[PDB]
RNA sequence: CCAAGUCUGGGCUAAGUGGUAAAGGAUGUGGCGCCGCGAAGACAGCCAGGAGGUUGGCUUAGAAGCAGCCAUCCUUUAAAG
RNA sequence: CUCGAUGUCGGCUCGUCGCAUCCUGGGGCUGAAGAAGGUCCCAAGGGUUGGGCUGUUCGCCCAUUAAAGCGGCACGCGAGC
């Protein structure tokens, strides 16, 4: 999932991962692959 | 309690420098007897910050006066917060213009009543009380809906018995959520 | 919004602060850094809140649709007599004074203005009562 | 695929296989409708009214069935009380209302199934889940 | 206070090179990197990692170089071999020299070439996985394995590391 | 590139920002204020219970947190969801 | 800037760059089982049919297709029709 904007986790656990510049949350449901950077 | 610095450079260019190094600018009031003297800020915000220091004096440790003062003005910053200009005031016994901290309790009886909600509206009294105001003066009534809403009226006084304010005019009042 | 019965036609053009600081409840809400602010919008916070609010403890105001907006034409060309008085709202720029009422304590009066005003037109702040008020 | 475990039920006492409560519930859940419920009859019998709760299992004491305890708090509250189902709203309604007394009284008399034990730890249950209904102390 | 305690067991060669630690133990000449400032002790029974400040850089550094050097030690101790698990209905796996064996999508020819501290255990194969020396490399080759042909979060089947407690999602209506 | 320090001094960035942009996002970096504590010996790691009336409300076909609108008491200690 | 002149539509012939990529491959996501779909991200490689009615570009339809892309240059092109 992308979104160039937003990201804020959800997913209770959810993680804020950086990462290359990039703004990339990940979590251990796929269902929240922040992607933003 | 409450501590300074006097202000031998005073008024402008000072005040502005002051405002600078952190501290903001200040009067010393008693009866036509006045000083130009100096806020040093973190702490006098601690101090102003007890609130109860806002409603109800402290003592000033300037030099070495150890004396009874409250604020009556603070220019305080437009901008965001933190004042421009603090304000007090040095007793001895006949102390009217009292805004006296007052508490109250609707003793609840609004909100798991009507849903409805409490506005308080005065919260404080500035009546009279010679340097003898209780730091909590305190009201309640268990009606807290309805088109209801209390008043300096009912007021329920303390020992230093004088309003001088007015004669009720609403201390504050219940109004519906979505209504009951 | 309201603003009914006015006197005149359309104000005109300006902006630079103002004075309103208070607090009225401890809702805290404060403009900071903005210029007009279209009614549609303000309300567009107020039902924010209004329903947020666990539908009922009902908040409270601030400014108000204050001035007439002119867009005049349609598309046309300009030189009419710049009639239509199109848009209603708020002049606040100097972090102004937006407070209001339910009984949320904590964020969830928080989250209500957090976003209310993100929603509104502009970086601002809000807060509660840090510097009481004395009146008469 | 089978998943053991006690099921805990609350059912209608005198009676013996609720549709919903034991039809799915035991037979699915972990335990069996009707079976279970003729042994629900052999107790039942003489609790059956107020509404009467038991978890039954396969388990120790080599047999099913289990244990019998207490219609629980707030229901067994409005039972003696006097009232149907729930009192539609809690608290914002301030319209079921019981007494000291008879409260701390029905309190000592349902004790059975009751943590530890106190006068005033079963009156004050009485009171508190019985205002988790519309049971408020008046 | 703590990200630098590290002993150095079994006469293993622990010494530094051009900018490398050398870590020689079970034949593994494993290298542990060395940075400028970073910088370690070889004493008695202990080796331990110094930091030449405490920002970002450093403080992370001494994280590093301690236990990745750290890994150097255990390493050298032993041999890394990578245990894992392949299990799948529709899969194979048996050595056959210097290969990986494998099939779970038909069309079979899983052959491979361990790289270097890496050897095949078949003992199943459900059970199989590799061996290897430096406990880095084996992990990533490991990995390797792993996916190629592995995952199946709906209905299992695959290559399965230690085989973590595999999660899976529901199928059509029932 | 062409004149004139690849001056000295104390920071702060490491993206090449410098070589346009906002609303807005964030365990980016470096600077200052309150809250718990490593001797009521800390946090993540980790063990172990994973408390009893809790399973109170319309809807219960099902709310009995892990449907939704009304609660926010009690029993009782490892403690208190 | 243009009126002591910058020939304004459509089509034709010739195109040439852009991606916000239709088709292509590379992808995570699914309310993905397969197959096939919908949803963003990566990337211009090449590819991107014939008719009808209309001076129409556009469009609607006939038959296709893997696809039958959008858009820049005076809405490219009269010193080339």
């Amino acid at each position: 999932m992308k979104v160039r904007a937003s990201v804020k986790r959800i997913c209770d656990k959810c993680k804020v991962i950086r990462r290359h510049g990039r703004v990339y949350v990940i979590c251990e449901n796929p269902k929240h692959k922040q992607r933003q950077g | 309690m409450e501590y300074r610095l006097k202000a031998y450079y005073r008024e402008g260019e000072k005040p502005s420098a002051l405002r600078r190094a952190g501290k903001l600018p200040g009067v010393m009031y008693n009866r036509h007897l006045n000083r130009k003297v100096y806020v040093d800020l973190v702490e006098f915000d601690k101090v102003f910050r007890q609130a109860s220091i806002h409603h109800v004096i402290v003592l000033e440790l300037p030099d070495g006066q150890s004396l009874p003062t409250l604020v009556r003005q603070v220019n305080l910053d437009k901008r965001r917060r933190r004042p421009e200009h603090v304000d007090f005031f040095v007793l001895s016994d006949e102390p009217v213009e009292m805004y006296v901290p007052l508490r109250f309790v609707g003793t609840p009886a609004g909100v798991r009543a009507g849903g409805v909600l409490q506005e308080i509206h005065r919260d404080i009294l500035v009546k009279v009380s010679p340097r003898n105001i209780p730091e909590f003066i305190e009201v309640d009534v268990s009606g807290l809906e309805i088109g209801d809403s209390l008043h300096a009226s009912d007021l329920k006084l303390p020992p230093g018995v004088e309003l001088a304010v007015s004669p009720e005019e609403t201390i504050a009042a219940v109004v519906p959520p979505e209504d009951v | 919004r309201m603003k009914y019965r006015k006197q005149q036609r359309g104000r005109l053009k300006g902006a630079t602060k103002g004075g309103d600081y208070v607090a009225f409840g401890d809702y805290g809400l404060v403009a900071l850094e903005p210029a007009w602010i279209t009614a549609q919008q303000i309300e567009a916070a107020r039902v924010a809140m209004v329903r947020h609010f666990r539908r009922g403890g009902k908040i409270f105001i601030r400014i108000f649709p204050d001035k007439p907006y002119t867009k005049k034409p349609l598309e046309v060309r300009m030189g009419k007599g710049k009639g239509n008085v199109e848009g209603y709202v708020a002049v606040v720029k100097p972090g102004r004074v937006m407070f209001e009422v339910a009984g949320v304590t904590e964020e969830q009066a928080m989250e209500a203005l957090r976003i209310a005003g993100h929603k509104l037109p502009i970086k601002t702040k809000i807060v509660r009562r840090d510097a009481y008020d004395e009146a008469q | 695929k089978k998943v053991v475990a006690v099921v805990k039920l609350q059912l209608p006492a005198g009676k013996a296989t609720p549709a919903p409560p034991v039809g799915p519930a035991l037979g699915q859940h972990g335990a069996n409708i009707m079976e279970f419920v003729k042994a629900f009859n052999a107790a039942t019998a003489n609790m059956g009214d107020a509404i009467v709760p038991v978890e039954i299992t396969i388990y120790a004491d080599r047999s099913f069935t289990f244990v019998t305890k207490t219609p629980p708090a707030s229901y067994l509250i409005r039972k003696a009380a006097g009232l149907e189902k729930g009192a539609h709203k809690p608290g914002r309604e301030k319209v079921g209302r019981i007494t000291w007394e008879q409260v701390l009284e029905i309190a000592k008399q349902k004790m059975p199934d009751l943590n530890t034990t106190d006068l005033e730890a079963a009156a004050r249950m009485i009171a508190g889940s019985a205002r988790s209904m519309g049971v408020e102390v008046v | 206070i703590g990200r630098l305690p590290i002993p150095v067991p079994k006469g293993v060669s622990v010494e530094v090179a051009p900018g490398r630690v050398k870590v020689k133990g079970p034949k593994g000449e494993l290298e542990v990197p060395v940075s400028p400032e970073m910088r370690v002790v070889v004493e008695e029974g202990v080796v331990r990692v110094e930091r030449p400040s405490d920002e970002r850089r450093h403080k992370s550094l001494h994280g590093l170089t301690r236990t990745l050097i750290a890994n150097a030690v255990k390493g050298v101790s032993e041999g890394y071999s990578k245990e894992l698990l392949i299990k799948g209905i529709g899969y194979r796996a048996r050595l056959v020299g210097r290969a990986l064996e494998l099939t779970v999508g038909f069309s079979h020819p899983v052959v491979v070439e361990p790289p270097e501290g890496i050897t095949f255990e078949v003992p199943e194969p459900t059970r199989v996985r590799v061996s290897g020396i430096d406990k880095q490399k084996v992990g990533q080759v490991a990995a390797n394995i792993r996916a190629i042909r592995k995952p199946s979060a709906y209905h299992e089947k695959g290559i399965y590391y230690a085989g973590e407690p595999v999660r899976l999602k529901p199928g059509k209506a029932g």
